């Protein structure tokens, strides 16, 4: 029912890096103190890491075990966005903003870090997990991916979009949008999917994979909670961010087809300002009473 | 998730293999002690918040200065003495967010279902105290429900009309055209529903004053039309909606039905714009008989007989017409339009069917005019005259455009009460005041219709309901009994409340005397047929109360007959939406769509069991879409009979049925008298 | 193949290293020879022919019955005495295709260029046989050509409307954008271009009746006359033409700049309805100061002040508006509104940029209003008064809604024959004439400003055609010495001619007293500097005519003070898209665009060079978008400071050039008094 | 020292059937004779076969075995072409010209003709082949998938060609020229990581894979020329085709840095004819003259 209309949605949105010019971040970045600077290029970092999972494994990977011409074709489309726009869209950022010897201490740093590789792990073990021609691995890995396209992404996304509304580095939060506006629309598609298998299982059976969709969110946002002290009390933003991590995870839960986990919060204002029955013929004696 | 909201949730939650329906009860309560009474204003007596709601812009002060306020207060007593109590969370959900009054930030709650029923009354009351203390009594005891326009704005400041139904004639001109669009968006503007008789239109390929093949059609005034109601969107409240009816014979039918194909291009495809289709009884004939049919170009046949093709009897002219070689006309199959409409009303439920020869055989007023088209809810039926709209110098020539006033008997109250005669009195008065009281200043054939015809409607609504609670089946026969007599007392107490009215004015409605009722000929079924009820268990039910018998009708003959009639039309049964909810009441004549009514509100679901839903009488509320819509369209045609207007008849369709049972259902609608079809809802 | 257009194509065979530009005179030689006399209906005499006119419902019998035939007949032979003969195929293809009368069944072929002059002299002349005889030598001289609607139906029984540019001011009402949206419609059925001003209407989000966020802005409205211009589209054949303007300071400016991108909706998108920006010189000085602009809501300004926002002036009251709290206003960046604008212009050539500042400090009628909008061509400039449409039954106010007459001078005919004089006042008479005979009875404002401004638009072509053929380019300061002489003299004999009207008829224009022409504020410039030619070359083109020289001014000027002016606005330079073909001469005073240029005519390929193209002359006909912008605009604002109306300017881009030097030739415009820019043509 | 040039043609290239408007070929369609409309039918489903095949399969798996995440980043947008547009442009061909049965028919037929079967089998089978960590099951695949790119779409390929030629079908003759320009780029890329392969291989293990290629080309060699008169007896130009796909095989051969193998001879040359505003910030002199 769905296919055909976000294969329009998807292609109508192609963009490519060069389109916006980053040049002019550094007339705002220099403005910067030090914690932001950190904070930044930790997230973005973060992010990075995270959407290659996705574009290596992730996308592909549920492309070869969802049946269906069209939504190979979706899904293949979905990889190539991760793959050929948005990691050359993160890495332009960052060559932007910092010399190569910073780019590479900042990689190695948070590729040591506890929070962002639970988060990772624990998202590509259960990529790893799908077995053929078992329907259960893979609705468990779908759940997986919604979680990181509508919810894991936005701890991160926060801080470009927190600097977008405030009118500092525009040219690189907007590409931030575009990225943004992609997993979102990635998120609602792998969700659909995700229902299908779900809603093709009996009761004892669905009460099971909810509980393991909540489970499985639990997990990640408690280490969420810890991502966010990590990287964001030393700027102040913490409480805030907090909140927008909530909010997306009730997206990440109604794309799935859930109800919303978290009590409806407010959020800051200036991510805010960032963001046929049959025919059949009469014959004749239907006019006769 | 709010308490009331957990306590109505619990109705599903099955306990000893029953829904738990009492915690509807708890459901409700908790909602008025936790919300309702905590936001409703309180002020220390009745006249401090009478004088907040006059002076802060909220009520009129002209209807209560009517009267002393010894006299408001007493109507307000009445209507607090009843210690009226909503039985289901749904009934005050509904009322406390659709209707009662809340502050300009709709933070808090100024009117109660009380104040605003004794508000209404006071309204319609006019000066009257006893008056008003009969419509309190009346609408306290759920007897009686104005519609949602009167109800909801009745002496308010800031109101719309109080009238949503509007019907218009539309001349083939630009300037009616023009007059057209500009009276539609004022009508949308006040909030009202707008239906638009596009026949007269010369259809597309018509020559324009010499100029051959320039004419876009009925399809370029329906873009008009739709972008009309489009940016008409009622203040951005809610959106603007409108109806526009063709002829079956109209050329531009085809292209009229297209507009609502899932498939139809951007430049076809109306959004906003409900269509009906009017059908003669020549095209049923032609399509029985397998005959291939004409369609015919309206500019023709207005120039050769210097008049409008939808202005003639198609039973008579269609064979003058297709004989006529000066009359352009192309081949279509009857058959083959008929599947496209059966299609068309599986695909997207449009359009409208409106049998014309079954709504003008039974016409009262076919003098004035025959009925051509029908309202957005496709039951209203009157006769319309199409004004011509000069240039800006010249004098208009206003016709009349049609605009009844709705109000609804509530079947199980008014059975209960055993007050038919004195409920139906009531509310014809109510609504005389409501027409009495309506001007629009920017619909001129609208406000002369209004002026002249003086025509109401009063429907009725929880039959199912009642039937239900009754143990009677809807399609059983005894229903079709109930119902025959129940509205043959309406139709019979409506009629003497209007020749009292008549006789108390001194005046009847325009054009009276040339009318059925003025020759007795509308009398004659009830002078010579017994419309008592032929069961045992019926005739009980109107225990307590006298049923009219056909000395009865004499003497209401005779009376009509020295009198005259006040109004030309009087009783048309609306589908009343959301005015069922607050009267716990199941929704006009139609049956039931669900037993337990499922629906989100916000971010929280919410559940309404259909009122009186129990145990007992559990297999007594039969859904819509099990039923047999040929025993649906024997109940309507039961009740048609003594509706001088229209009823709208939603037909409910399973997914298995196909294209030739729809058509099948239409078909014997129209050999049963149905006037009207309003829509193919598919489960 | 046609012989004709063979012999068309031999132009562009090159032989001996040159075109064969004299194969277009065997073309057109070949075109009438082979098609035109053999489809020629001929008559016995002159007198069976207009008989058969008459009769047949070609022609009107009321001009024809103001002469005996006698009269008639020499009028004719005044005509084909001349012995006219077309110089290039074009020329009679294109008179012969749109302009000439051909029978009802479009078969044949009634009038020749001598009969079409001929009828329009007589309908011009209105009775008199001299001046007949003179508007026929005037036009078979090809010194002046009337517009299109006029040349096109003067003496035609069924024909549209003589004028085609109309403007109307939209009120901020439902009953005012109702009426607009019929006006457009009757005045787009008349054939008539029709140019909205919208900055009145209040934005999206504004209250309507104190219910907030309810206005859709003016993209609704936008939408709404969109529709209504599909609709009246005239069989198709010429669609519904509209323009909007809206002032750069309307908070919904970013919104009416969003309906003409190539990415917007379908729900945004008008196709139909051309776009201008009006730009008052706050906007260009907030831009430059690279401060932070402000748009304003109207609706809050008007309630504030009590006058619409379009109807004060920006430059002493936009910071009375951002001081004022009452007043709502967004911020904008108004450098990325001028980007915005430029790009809007290189992807699709809208807006349209009117400098209001420009405009009104030359206006001559600024005490009836100032001028708020301009026309559909975007060179009509002239002042205007909303109306106020009420409800049906109260009576409106009636505003000044624009419509002027067309007419063009030829600059090269009017230059051979040294007869600046008596060609302009011969069309300022003919233009009287076309005003006082129009009347349009569904337009209540164009009415009455066409007979209380007496408005009329005499422009101009074959200027680069003249100076290309006398060895002159365009960017030269020559050229502009020419302009400069030329149109002062043109603007000379044009308010002679108004104060000799004045004077016969005894009656000036309405509001004349207030104007700058009786102040004797216009004549400042004309009194105190000489526009003699400065150029040697120059001063002999004009030698054996004479020169009004500052003395002559004065008496002008003396003459005007005491016998007043019959024509508020006189002169407006227009596109002139299709009578340029028939008269052989460029377009309007615009450079040309293609030295030769290749069309294409159904399933024919045809070229047409530029009129007087050859070897000799071949780099002074430099097209315009080889050319500076900045020269062009250096023209065209010498031109404008004789025309009081505006000049419909179209600017010629590169593919090379970015939308910085679209913005740098917008501001130079600005900077060099330039009152409008038409188009953004990119090659 | 390619991939990146590679990477930003295929990202040049990028388009969509979309951006054709098909309705002026319904009078050319529309003219043809029933043999010539069921020939270019047939020839377009199994283009599509191998298209689907390509995207959903050959292309994914190719990516997930080659180091590198530029080199992955072109294979991933080489699948989405191949499916998502490729693939799809032949139903927009199809829903143009043709009515619904005789599209549902041609894609019945596609099943069940033995050449086309027969072709997907060996082509898919050897992608399916593929060990992780195992250069030479790789390089196999890469064999087979150049031999899909620039030798088996010719067969198809051939017909649109012919007509385009002509003066014929030129807007569904615009979109195969587009994807034949795609596949062009694709069968080189492909064909240099095989060379990658086979480079590093003894000289005994490189006349092994030598022998692989040529014996794999010479079988489907004989299968497509089964297929060739199977399509094209009916309009008669099946020898004409059979040297297009020589020659094309040849093409594939050099692909994969091997001699041509079948002799030169002449194609018909119907078939070798078949063959914004920049924006820019204003100064603030721009605003003073
Ligand atoms: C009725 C209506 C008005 N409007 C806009 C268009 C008009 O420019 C503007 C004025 O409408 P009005 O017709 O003047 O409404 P009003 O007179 O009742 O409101 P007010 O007292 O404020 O004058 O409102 C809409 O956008 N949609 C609508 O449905
Ligand atoms: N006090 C009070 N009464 C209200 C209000 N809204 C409706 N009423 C009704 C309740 C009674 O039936 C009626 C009179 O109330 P009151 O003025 O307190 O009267 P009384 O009991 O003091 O004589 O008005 C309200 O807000 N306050
Ligand atoms: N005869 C004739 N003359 C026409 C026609 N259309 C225009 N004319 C012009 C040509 C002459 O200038 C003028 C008089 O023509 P006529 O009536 O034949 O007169 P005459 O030639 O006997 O003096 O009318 C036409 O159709 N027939
Ligand atoms: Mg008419
Ligand atoms: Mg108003
Ligand atoms: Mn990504
Ligand atoms: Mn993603
Ligand atoms: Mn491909
Ligand atoms: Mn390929």
């Amino acid at each position: 029912d769905f296919t055909q209309m976000f294969y329009n949605q998807n292609v109508k949105q192609f963009w490519l890096p060069e389109e916006i010019a980053l040049n002019g971040d550094l007339l705002t970045w220099k403005y910067l103190g030090k914690n932001e600077q950190d904070t930044y290029m930790k997230v973005l970092a973060g992010l990075t890491l995270l959407d290659t999972e996705q574009g290596n494994t992730g996308m592909p990977i549920v492309a070869e075990h969802v049946d269906g011409h069209q939504r190979k074709a979706v899904l293949n489309f979905m990889a190539m966005m991760e793959n050929a726009v948005h990691a050359k869209s993160y890495s332009n950022i960052f060559m932007t903003l910092a010399p190569t010897e910073t780019i590479n201490e900042v990689f190695e740093w948070v590729k040591q870090n506890k929070y962002l590789q639970k988060k990772a792990q624990m998202i590509v073990g259960l990529y790893k997990a799908i077995q053929k021609d078992d329907e259960i691995s893979l609705f468990k890995a779908m759940v997986a991916s919604v979680y990181l396209e509508s919810f894991l992404f936005y701890s991160g996304f926060y801080y470009p979009l927190y600097f977008y509304g405030q009118g500092k580095l525009m040219q690189s939060g907007e590409i931030i949008n575009l990225i943004l506006r992609d997993e979102a629309i990635h998120g609602v598609y792998v969700g659909l999917l995700a229902q299908e298998i779900y809603n093709k299982q009996t009761e004892e059976k669905k009460a099971e994979l909810r509980e393991f969709a909540i489970d499985l969110l639990n997990q990640l946002y408690e280490n969420e909670l810890e991502y966010t002290e990590d990287l964001y009390d030393q700027v102040g933003l913490s409480h805030d961010v907090k909140k927008f991590i909530r909010y997306n995870a009730n997206k990440a839960l109604m794309n799935l087809g859930f109800d919303p986990y978290f009590e409806e919060e407010d959020i800051n204002p200036i991510v805010l300002n960032g963001l046929k029955a049959t025919v059949e013929p009469l014959k004749d004696d239907d006019f006769y009473f | 998730v709010p308490k009331w909201i957990q306590l109505n949730n619990e109705i599903m939650i099955q306990k000893d293999g029953k829904f738990q329906f009492d915690k509807d009860k708890e459901a409700v309560h908790s909602y008025f002690v936790d919300y309702i009474n905590q936001n409703t204003v309180f002020f220390h007596n009745l006249k401090e918040k009478l004088d907040y709601l006059v002076e802060n812009q909220y009520y009129e002060e002209e209807f209560l200065s009517l009267y002393s306020f010894e006299d408001i207060k007493e109507v307000f007593k009445t209507a607090y003495a009843k210690k009226f109590r909503f039985p289901s969370f749904m009934s005050a959900f509904k009322f406390y967010n659709d209707y009662a009054l809340k502050t300009n930030d709709k933070k808090k709650i100024l009117e109660r279902y009380e104040d605003r029923i004794s508000i209404v009354a006071l309204f319609f009351a006019n000066g009257d105290t006893e008056k008003a203390k009969e419509y309190v009594n009346l609408m306290i005891n759920q007897e009686y429900q104005p519609s949602t326009p009167t109800f909801l704005n009745a002496g308010r400041k800031r109101r719309g009309e109080l009238v949503s139904c509007f019907l218009l004639e539309v001349n083939d001109s630009l300037n009616d055209i023009s007059r057209a669009i500009d009276i539609s968006m004022q009508l949308s503007k006040l909030g009202g529903g707008v239906s638009l008789n596009l026949s007269k239109l010369r259809a597309k390929g018509e020559a324009i004053k010499d100029v051959e093949n320039a004419t876009k059609g009925v399809v370029g005034v329906m873009k008009l039309l739709d972008n009309a109601f489009r940016y008409a969107d009622q203040m951005g409240q809610r959106q603007g909606s409108g109806a526009a009816y063709l002829n079956i014979f109209h050329r531009d039918i085809n292209d009229f039905l297209d507009t609502k194909k899932i498939s139809a291009d951007e430049d076809v495809r109306v959004k906003t714009l409900s269509i009906g289709v009017v059908i003669p009884d020549k095209f049923v004939e032609l399509a029985r008989e397998d005959k291939a049919a004409y369609v015919f170009y309206p500019h023709t046949i207005y120039k050769e007989y210097g008049q409008h093709m939808d202005e003639m009897d198609m039973n008579e002219m269609y064979d003058k017409f297709v004989d006529n070689p000066r009359v352009k006309k192309e081949k279509i199959n009857p058959r083959k339009l008929l599947e496209k409409l059966a299609m068309l009303r599986s695909e997207s439920g449009y359009p409208y069917i409106m049998f014309q020869d079954n709504v003008n055989k039974v016409h009262a007023n076919n003098h004035i005019s025959k009925v051509k088209f029908s309202n957005l809810c496709s039951e209203v039926l009157q006769a319309s005259q199409v004004s011509s709209y000069t240039d800006y110098d010249e004098e208009d020539e206003i016709g009349l455009d049609i605009s009844c006033n709705l109000g609804s008997l509530n079947i199980l109250n008014v059975m209960e009460h055993k007050s038919i005669e004195k409920t139906v009195k009531l509310a014809t008065d109510s609504l005389t005041h409501v027409s009495e009281t309506t001007d629009i200043r920017n619909a001129p054939a609208v406000r002369r219709a209004n002026k002249a015809m003086k025509s109401i409607g009063l429907g009725a609504m929880n039959l199912h309901g009642y039937l239900a609670q009754n143990g009677i089946a809807y399609e059983s026969p005894e229903a079709r009994d109930f119902a025959n007599t129940f509205f043959m007392m309406v139709n019979f107490y409506s009629i003497q409340r209007s020749a009292e009215i008549a006789k108390e004015k001194g005046e009847t409605f325009d054009q009276y005397e040339g009318s059925t009722y003025a020759t007795g000929e509308y009398f004659d079924k009830y002078v010579s047929t017994d419309f008592s009820p032929k069961y045992e268990k019926i005739a009980n039910l109107f225990e307590g109360m006298h049923i009219p018998t056909t000395e009865d009708w004499k003497k209401l003959k005779a009376f009509v007959a020295e009198h005259g009639m006040y109004h030309s039309y009087r009783l048309c049964i609306a589908p009343t939406g959301s005015i069922s909810y607050v009267q716990s009441s199941t929704a006009s004549v139609m049956p039931i769509m669900e037993r337990i009514e499922e629906r989100t509100y916000g971010n929280s679901k919410t559940y309404y069991p259909m009122p009186g839903l129990a145990s007992n009488n559990w297999f007594f509320y039969k859904e819509a879409y099990d039923m047999d819509m040929f025993k649906v369209v024997d109940m309507i045609a039961t009740i048609q009979q003594h509706i001088d207007q229209g009823i709208s008849f939603t037909l409910f369709l399973k997914d298995t049925m196909t294209t030739r049972d729809l058509n099948r259902i239409d078909l014997y609608a129209h050999h049963r008298g149905i006037k009207t079809i309003y829509y193919a809802r598919t489960k």
